[PDB]
């Protein structure tokens, strides 16, 4: 887009065609019927969550101290 | 003894005992003066025999029956103290009340994960 004293180029991140996008559409449609739920890759959250799950396991704290709740 | 007289007459009786813990506590208060060595938490050495010699004669029989309800104070809320611990065995239905429920206002403060019945 060119204006008289300004110009801007609204670029794209990946090659955009017709048949390129239809492959993406078909893959996204497949993954919804076949329940292929892929995993994220946040390894920090994976480790923190697993340590937090183990540490809190069978603590029985609330039975031990007499909080009413 | 009163309840047993009514039972032997062939009747069927109700016997309510307002705190049976105080029988064992009065036994403790006097045990050491009788010259008997202390046991687990200062309790008399004959705790379980004193307790059984009573709870065994409060029972129904082929001639007449006694229903009963006994309040059993548990000291310091410690359900593992020797005195409640030896009494649990002598009951058919045990109802355990708890302070951490009564403080919620939920009366009767029965603990349903600890009450049980034969």
């Amino acid at each position: 887009e060119v204006q008289p004293g300004n110009v801007t180029v609204l670029a794209d991140t990946a090659i955009r065609g017709q048949d390129l996008d239809e492959a993406r559409a078909m893959e996204a449609k497949r993954k919804a019927e076949e329940h292929i739920s892929s995993s994220h890759g946040d390894v920090d959250y994976a480790q923190a969550s697993a340590e937090l799950a183990k540490a809190i396991a069978q603590l029985r704290v609330i039975e031990l101290t007499k909080k009413a709740m | 003894t009163m309840a047993e007289k009514f039972r032997d007459e062939g009747r069927d009786v109700l016997l309510f005992v307002d705190n049976i813990y105080r029988y064992t506590l009065a036994g403790t208060e006097v045990s050491a003066l009788l010259g008997r060595m202390p046991s687990a938490v200062g309790y008399q050495p004959t705790l379980a025999e004193e307790m059984g010699v009573l709870q065994e004669r409060i029972t129904s029989t082929k001639t007449g029956s006694i229903t009963s309800v006994q309040a059993v104070y548990v000291p310091a809320d410690d359900l593992t103290d020797p005195s409640p611990a030896t009494t649990f065995a002598h009951l058919d239905a045990t109802v355990v009340l708890s302070r951490q429920i009564a403080s919620l206002g939920i009366y009767p403060a029965v603990d349903p994960l600890d009450s049980t019945s034969r």
